[PDB]
């Protein structure tokens, strides 16, 4: 017999102790060795609820990546009031490892089996599990990146799709690949990310379709972001330690939804940025010589939908929503915590 | 999406006021109490949870998508628009008028002629007081030379007297220098529950 | 305790720009939405969009799209609405609300338990003009038992308030003090009328003292029966 409840969990990763890699070094302490003999129970005629909304292992989550960044990240200088602070910013090798979530005795992590589990509600297949799968402590905005695939259709997340302060986060079944680079040796803050048009649009043709099913039959149209700091309103994410800011104008383009080969996005290293994990500006050193480039898997899509729509026949949707902890939750869904007694 | 009804409700204290709000669509309902000149007031919540210091006179209920505020035991107080909520999206509002009960009282009727001063400075504003009138629908009727004057008087009414519980009334007639001086009887009849007949004050204009 | 303290009434030209602060206090201001609110007359009460303080992310109606723009500052706690190219019908009482549920891990943004107490915004080709002041005279027609009627006419000002006391503040019971009244000419107009015994008219001075603080104008009007 079980029941909800929250504990402290531990984390695991194969986190190599010789790295210099700040994701392995921090594993190293923070974290054991990834379980070496993973057992996962089905659970059979059991039905459990899910909310991947109301999870408190995302807070858990969130509280480690931020431990994670405060102790790996090597600003010039870190602005926060009030507060100018200066140290050595040597360039740091960073690159995300998958970690773990793992319950202490007496607790167990159910898992939703549910093919086209929306994150909320019934679950029929249940599974239990000492530790989650290896998460990747992705820190992105508007794309989701490298992380895992829905594995029938796509799925669209919200706690309340009709409630627009609910972000979406739109959960794909086929990669994208995004490659951005900034090139070896004009401006060496300018580089840019590369998507192939044609599998982008028709991905996002099918988000639309999905996006179609649950508002009536309304047009599905996408715009820029409608504000907010350029954190959101531009696809930002790290990039071997470099932070980079790329226009998504580009991957949202009704037009080619309702026609392309490659789309270049401009992006910039950005050396001033807003923090992510709590309010302050950082500054760090120009970006290191050479060739610049991840290919990352975009994997799911945050979006926010406008409010006040009842004029139109459309709904439309921007790029952003919510706040990293989604980036968590967007992986640790089919997860929640139970106690056994 | 959120369509309230009635437009007006016009009751007495004691009374059962029954606000009703149709919605089309999905999501909690929330009901707010908007008192003249203030901030609304979260009343309902979640279609029939109370907000914070809510009397209990108040309940919110639902039948399929057919939502009602219910006040029971009106007080003078509860004077207001309240509007239905879903979301970002708001009803049309409900005017519930309630004020403190006292007996009939008819006004008491004074016309003001313009003053030389601003007839000098070339307009002229006729001034109708109904002073000390229960209930508050009050109808002035402003004549000039028997002929009904429509769209050129503006009025405004205080809010109900704090010792004896009356309202008062004041109408604005305007005219140009030149309008006013081609007419010669202006008047203003009104009309109120607490008379038999309409009541007018007038004066010839000139003499005093 | 939840407080939104809102910056005080505007006056704008149309084709100005506006700028509303809502400073928040008694929560962690990070935790959920504000929302902005306006009653503008006509138009009950409508949702103008909200804005997180986290990244300053926000949703905007369509038709509030390109003027509105909902900012913060971090450091106070504080929110604003910005409104560019103002026009005659975005006069309004500019509201911001947060939900009742707010937390460091969930909210529920719209049953709006908080309000601040509101902004007035008017909007209007209107330049400031302080008040003529127009005797409302004593007659034998304002005269029935022991008692007579008189007032002021606080004519042709913009923009509101103004107000109006009698004898400094000596003189209270029988004074009705009307809500001003918009004219056509986009000024606006009040009344203020007193009863008092028709026996003083004779050796009791009235006057009334109106005060139009926008246009730094104050008038001591003496009121008094017409000379015929
Ligand atoms: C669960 O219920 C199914 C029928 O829905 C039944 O076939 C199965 O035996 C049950 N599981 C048990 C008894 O463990
Ligand atoms: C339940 O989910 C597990 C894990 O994906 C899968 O192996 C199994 O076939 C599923 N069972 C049913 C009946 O869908
Ligand atoms: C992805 O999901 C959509 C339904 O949302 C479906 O049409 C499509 O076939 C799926 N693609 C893959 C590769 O599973
Ligand atoms: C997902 O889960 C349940 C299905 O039982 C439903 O109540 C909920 O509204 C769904 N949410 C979305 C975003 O489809
Ligand atoms: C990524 O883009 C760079 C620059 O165009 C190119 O040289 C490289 O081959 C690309 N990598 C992949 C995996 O597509
Ligand atoms: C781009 O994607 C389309 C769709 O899968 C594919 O046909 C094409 O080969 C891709 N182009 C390149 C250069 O990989
Ligand atoms: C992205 O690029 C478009 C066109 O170059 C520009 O209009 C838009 O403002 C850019 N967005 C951001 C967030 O910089
Ligand atoms: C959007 O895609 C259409 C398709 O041809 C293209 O013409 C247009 O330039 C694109 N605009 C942006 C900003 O992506
Ligand atoms: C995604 O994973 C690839 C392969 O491990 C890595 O090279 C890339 O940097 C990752 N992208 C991000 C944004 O972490
Ligand atoms: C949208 O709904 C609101 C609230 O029900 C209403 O005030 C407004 O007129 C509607 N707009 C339309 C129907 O275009
Ligand atoms: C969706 O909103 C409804 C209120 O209409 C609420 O009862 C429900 O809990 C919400 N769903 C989730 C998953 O939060």
């Amino acid at each position: 017999v079980w029941k909800d409840a929250d504990t402290t969990l531990f984390c695991a990763s194969d986190a190599k102790a010789h790295e210099t890699e700040v994701h392995n070094v921090w594993a190293t302490h923070a974290c054991v060795p990834t379980d070496p003999n993973p057992q996962e129970i089905h659970l059979e005629n059991v039905t459990e609820n899910f909310n991947m909304w109301k999870n408190n292992m995302v807070e858990q989550m969130q509280e480690d990546v931020i431990s994670l960044w405060d102790q790996s990240l090597q600003p010039c200088v870190k602005l926060t009031g009030g507060s100018v602070i200066k140290q050595a910013c040597p360039k740091i090798s960073f690159d995300p490892i998958p970690i773990h979530y793992c319950t202490p005795a007496g607790y167990v992590i159910l898992k939703c089996n549910d093919k086209n589990f929306n994150g909320t509600g019934p679950c029929k297949n249940v599974s239990s599990v000492q530790c989650t799968h290896g998460i990747k402590p992705v820190v992105s905005t508007q794309l989701l990146l490298n992380g895992s695939l829905a594995e029938e259709e796509i799925i669209i997340r919200s706690e309340n799709l009709t409630n627009n302060a609910k972000t979406i986060i739109v959960h794909l079944n086929k990669s994208v690949e995004i490659n951005c680079t900034r090139p070896s040796n004009g401006d060496i803050r300018k580089a840019y990310c590369e998507i192939n048009g044609t599998k982008w649009n028709k991905v996002l043709k099918q988000v639309t379709e999905k996006l179609k099913e649950h508002f009536n039959n309304k047009t599905i149209i996408f715009q820029p972001p409608s504000g907010g700091d350029l954190e959101i309103t531009m696809h930002h994410f790290n990039c071997r330690g470099e932070f980079f800011y790329c226009n998504t104008t580009q991957l949202f383009n009704n037009t080619c939804i309702g026609c392309n080969g490659t789309i270049t996005l401009p992006c910039k290293i950005k050396q001033i940025i807003n923090m992510w994990q709590g309010t302050g500006q950082a500054m760090y050193a120009p970006p290191i010589d050479g060739k610049i480039n991840c290919v990352s898997n975009i994997t799911g899509i945050l979006l926010t939908r406008d409010g006040g729509a009842n004029n139109t026949s459309n709904e439309t949707f921007r790029p952003g929503g919510g706040n990293i902890k989604d980036n968590w939750r967007s992986e640790l869904y089919k997860y929640k915590v139970v106690q056994i007694e | 999406v959120l369509t309230q009804s009635p437009g007006t409700l016009s009751l007495s204290p004691g009374e059962r006021a029954t606000l009703s709000c149709r919605t089309s669509q999905y999501g909690s309902l929330a009901w707010y109490q908007q008192r003249p000149g203030q901030a609304p007031r979260l009343v309902i919540y979640g279609g029939s949870s109370r907000a914070t210091g809510i009397p209990d006179r108040f309940t919110g209920s639902r039948s399929g998508a057919d939502y009602t505020l219910t006040i029971n035991r009106l007080e003078p107080e509860d004077f207001g628009i309240y509007y239905c909520q879903q979301y970002e999206f708001f009803g049309q509002g409900t005017k519930v008028e309630v004020d403190i009960k006292r007996t009939v009282a008819a006004p008491s009727v004074f016309i003001f002629p313009p003053s030389d001063e601003q007839l000098k400075s070339g307009t002229a504003s006729v001034v109708c007081l109904l002073n000390n009138f229960y209930p508050r629908e009050a109808k002035v009727q402003w004549k000039v030379d028997n002929a009904l004057q429509s769209g050129n008087s503006q009025e405004s009414v205080t809010e109900q007297d704090s010792k004896d519980s009356t309202y008062s009334l004041s109408s604005t007639l305007t005219l140009s220098k030149a309008d006013y001086e081609k007419h010669k009887v202006y008047a203003c009849e009104v009309t109120h529950q607490g008379l038999a007949s309409p009541v007018t004050k007038s004066f010839n204009r000139g003499e005093c | 305790q939840v407080q939104l303290l809102q910056s005080g009434a505007q006056v704008k030209k149309t084709g100005a720009s506006m700028r509303i602060s809502c400073k928040t206090s008694g929560y962690t201001f990070l935790n959920c939405p504000i929302n902005w609110v306006r009653q503008a007359p006509g138009r009950g009460l409508e949702w103008m969009g909200w804005m997180k303080p986290r990244g300053g992310a926000v949703n905007y109606p369509q038709k509030f799209q390109g003027r509105v723009t909902m900012t913060r500052d971090m450091s106070t706690d504080t929110a604003f609405l910005d409104m560019s190219n103002l026009r005659s019908d975005d006069t309004a009482v500019y509201f911001c609300a947060r939900g009742k549920y707010c937390t460091a891990s969930d909210y529920y943004n719209w049953d709006f338990e908080h309000w601040g107490r509101g902004t007035l915004v008017t909007v209007s080709s209107p330049a400031t003009k302080g008040p003529s002041v127009f005797p409302l005279a004593p007659s034998s027609k304002s005269t029935s038992g022991g008692t007579a009627a008189l007032g002021c006419l606080v004519k042709d000002y913009f923009p509101e308030p103004v107000t109006v006391s009698w004898n400094s503040g000596a003189l209270t019971s029988g004074v009705h003090t009307f809500p001003a009244v918009l004219q056509s000419s986009g000024l606006y107009s009040l009344s203020s009328v007193v009863t008092v015994p028709s026996s003083s008219l004779g050796t009791q001075t009235y006057i009334c003292n109106v005060n139009h603080k926008p246009s730094n104008t104050k008038v001591d009007k003496k009121v008094e029966p017409k000379s015929c």
